[PDB]
């Protein structure tokens, strides 16, 4: 974004909140998932 | 407009609006095409069709000189001395394997891509006996590297121009024609989007006309310029907003006859040329626009694009074409102009 | 207390605002164009992540590929040599580990091959990677090879440095006015065909109701021949002279204090070594110009050769000066 | 002594000191910057010398490390059959010296990887010194290519040939004065869309009290439709006829010995070979100005094809003339 035509200002939300709901919730809840599939690792992990 | 439905191909259109030569050059002279033509091709393709002919060519040299390997180590009786499994190679050693461990045709190609890309594992080197291979490996090495070179001089040329994007200049879709401190006036809208300035900018306005001369000759599609206007007479221009460039006509001009209801049948084209150097990249470009009859929304005056802002003006470009229809005289270019008693036509 | 909007800012550089345009888009190809002209410090490292992603991600294609054909196995389960003879089978010889994996994947997308790890012709997949590893390396070489050459190339040019005094002045030559600014230079090449434009800001009503908001007219500059090229090597002049053509010539006294005036001047060519076109922009609103000091003498015959001294670039001097308009001081003799 | 300074010395060269403005800063990319533009008596040796020591010096980098790990010591104690070298515990693989260790250093380096040099995944700190010069190696070998590139496309840009004449003759022409030179080219090459510019430089103090040390006027050259541009072919002879307005109108006719003046001569234009620009120059001090001489005809058919001979190209003949400046020309008509 360095170089383009386009309105330079940084101002948009395009098809954002059927995207929002998706991202923003989705990934945190994956993040979250993640975590705890590292837990789940750890704990085995050592017993292992 | 059925007369015009059936007329859709009459039509004075020297240049298409999008700005190409719309012509028809025959009974030339062509010599050929001769082979250096097609090298040039392969500078000027797109990055699809360039990555699929580098890959392929890569793969058909590999190819190509794996098939010329497979057969050499076949004349030299080296398939069979390995095929002999008296033992795990018996007689391998002495028989001097042209090239050392090629077995099969998948082996030789290996062997192929091995020495093309100089990689070079070692497990399958050329060996001091058979002068044909070694013929055939200095041929291998020179012409690797001249296809080496040759791909990344195209590769190469197609990343040194990326500068060049495309060219945007933008015109008025439509011309104008009005009334201007106290004289007649011609007008049309120039802007730019790049924001890159245009150095040395110029531009020049002609009228295409079929004309004919009291001699007695007729020149088919006669051009003449047209002065344009500016303060001390020059074709020079700034561009940083968009303005409107107008080439006023007093009588010098090809304006003197013009009436209003004459504009439909009217047979006269107005070019747009102008042309500069790009600053950040080094390049002249030419920009070409056509104003046809059809296109003159005569009587029409020019709106305004440029508003205070907070501190820094703002500037607008949905507007370009659109036009207030201020009053004007009508058919005044001779009456106004050869003026009458009154001296004020108008 | 804010300054009215100004076209274009002392130090060059137009400051427009135009909105509205139509977004023409973000062009697939756009990425490279700015790939080529980046900060050396960028593009000596998006070389490094460039090459070293390739590498992990082959290398990746590439230890597990080992594994499937059954090399990791019979290496690990017995001796490699001692108690038994290769398998045979190993798509790449003695290639042990995801270490070993990624350390093979070195010499194949740099060209280095040192051998240990050979490439036998059982396992086609193997080859098809190969084959694809070998392009795409050759292809990414390609390209940053000729980003570099690029930055390489465009190390000749650096930057406009034409230097344009601080503000203008207005005094008496001839018996008539005139306007000056002091154009100068910096390096050793001079410039080719380099030309001066001086344009008027204004707006501008119409006795015919149009009125052209930001409207430029461009006025002539002084020379004997009437022709706007030039040729410097100690800072010029370049006077315009005020007429009853010229726009200014309703300039006041009192009235330049407050007054809607832009004279921006711009300066044309070429740089002789480098062979690249270039321009440079500045101004002078009606805060800047200070009436009747004309500019200081800078050439000086020294002993052995001629000097041009720089310490006084902008300063001035008062001078003697009528306070009325152009129209006003040839309005009448007696005037 | 007391020789009046040039402002641009007879052989082609601009001579005005540069004084007293303040020092911008010697900034890094200089540094890249004169390496670029280099002739070929340094090129190769900076090439050479960065290459060996870019060698040398990760060759001592492995010598190191194949120190502390103890490679060295292990190769030499078991000299009689060496167990296979430890099963290969060393972390570089048969490196045993520094010699050694500097053909290994070169066989990666330059890409040839020999093998017996072979490189395990032992110890990791080997591979991180492997990848480190790689991407060392490639970014040396990408500078140096994109520098004997750049001066691969500059072969054209040579130098500058347009020969001048060191006699300025001012004998009468078609019924008034002129003051003409001789311009020549030497290459096959015509000079695209090239122009003449002729200048005059002298002290001068303007009527309202201001000086000017020096001043640049500009004079016109004569062509029939006043046309700046020229097509040199042949040698040609610039005349710059002196009417009531020149500055020149006032010369001291035969008592030019005592005048502070200086002519100069500029000559731009691209050349149709390369596309670069170029620009010519020299000056005219007073003592190098004859008179009442005109130039000598050269072209000469010889066989029916035209002859153009450098033999006689800037000598001159004494032929009467008047001697009064133009003035003393334009009082009166048989003055
Ligand atoms: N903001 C803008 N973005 C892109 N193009 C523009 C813009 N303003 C004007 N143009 C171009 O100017 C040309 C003529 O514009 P005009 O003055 O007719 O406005 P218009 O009637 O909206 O144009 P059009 O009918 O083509 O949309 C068109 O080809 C258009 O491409
Ligand atoms: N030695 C110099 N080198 C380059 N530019 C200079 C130099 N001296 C003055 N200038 C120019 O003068 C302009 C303004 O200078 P600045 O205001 O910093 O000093 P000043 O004395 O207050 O102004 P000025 O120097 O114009 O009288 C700047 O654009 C700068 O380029
Ligand atoms: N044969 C030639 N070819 C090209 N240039 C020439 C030739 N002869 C003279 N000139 C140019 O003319 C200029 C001055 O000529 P002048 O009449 O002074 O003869 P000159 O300089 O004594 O000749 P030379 O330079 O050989 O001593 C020099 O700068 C030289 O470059
Ligand atoms: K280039």
């Amino acid at each position: 974004g360095s170089q383009s035509s386009k309105v330079q200002i940084h101002h948009n939300t395009w098809l954002h909140f059927p995207g929002h709901n998706l991202r923003w919730i989705l990934t945190f809840a994956l993040l979250f998932v993640h975590v705890c599939e590292i837990a789940e690792g750890i704990v085995s992990d050592s017993q292992r | 407009r059925k007369p015009r439905i059936r007329d859709r191909l009459p039509k004075a259109r020297f240049i298409a609006k999008s700005g190409a030569c719309n012509l028809a050059h025959k009974n030339i002279r062509e010599q050929g095409r001769f082979l250096q033509d097609i090298f040039t091709t392969l500078v000027d393709l797109k990055w699809r069709h360039t990555l699929v002919i580098f890959t392929m060519s890569f793969l058909c040299s590999w190819l190509l000189f794996a098939i010329m390997w497979w057969l050499v180590a076949f004349a030299h009786g080296d398939i069979y001395a390995y095929m002999e499994k008296g033992i795990t190679e018996k007689s391998g050693l002495e028989s001097a394997v042209c090239v050392t461990n090629v077995r099969s045709f998948t082996s030789a190609f290996l062997f192929s891509i091995e020495v093309q890309v100089t990689i070079g594992f070692g497990g399958r080197m050329m060996t001091e006996e058979c002068p044909l291979a070694i013929t055939v490996l200095i041929l291998q090495n020179i012409v690797g590297l001249i296809i080496n070179a040759v791909m990344l001089g195209c590769i190469f040329m197609k990343t040194a121009q990326a500068h060049r994007r495309a060219e945007t200049l933008i015109f008025s879709r439509h011309a104008v024609i009005a009334v201007r401190n106290g004289k007649l006036c011609f007008m049309f809208r120039v802007g730019d989007l790049r924001k890159s300035m245009i150095i040395s900018a110029s531009v020049r306005i002609q009228v295409v006309k079929k004309t004919t001369t009291p001699e007695g000759e007729v020149v088919p599609i006669h051009q003449q310029d047209i002065p344009v206007d500016n303060p001390i007479e020059s074709n020079n221009i700034f561009l940083v907003a968009p303005l409107i460039i107008c080439h006023v006509i007093d009588k010098r001009s090809p304006l003197y006859d013009i009436s209003a209801t004459d504009l439909v049948n009217q047979d006269l084209e107005v070019i747009v040329i102008l042309e500069g150097v790009v600053e950040t990249t080094g390049i002249t470009t030419q920009a070409r626009t056509s104003y046809i009859a059809e296109e003159i929304q005569w009587g029409h005056r020019f709106v305004s694009i440029v508003t205070e802002e907070e501190g820094v003006y703002s500037v607008d470009y949905s507007k370009f074409g659109n036009t207030v229809r201020v009053a004007a005289p009508r058919c005044s270019a001779r009456e106004l102009d050869e003026k009458p008693s009154i001296l004020i036509q108008t």
